[PDB]
């Protein structure tokens, strides 16, 4: 989930920005 | 150095830069 993706790897602002809800 | 992993508060923070509603 985010953290896999943001914390444990680097994600983009777009890939961020589709966690917002 | 930059780190540009995102965790923690720190992923709070940016997710309310990045969603919150301000122009």
């Amino acid at each position: 989930g985010i953290v896999e993706q943001c914390c444990t790897s680097i994600c983009s602002l777009y890939q961020l920005e589709n966690y917002c809800n | 150095f930059v780190n540009q992993h995102l965790c923690g508060s720190h992923l709070v923070e940016a997710l309310y830069l990045v969603c919150g509603e301000r122009g």
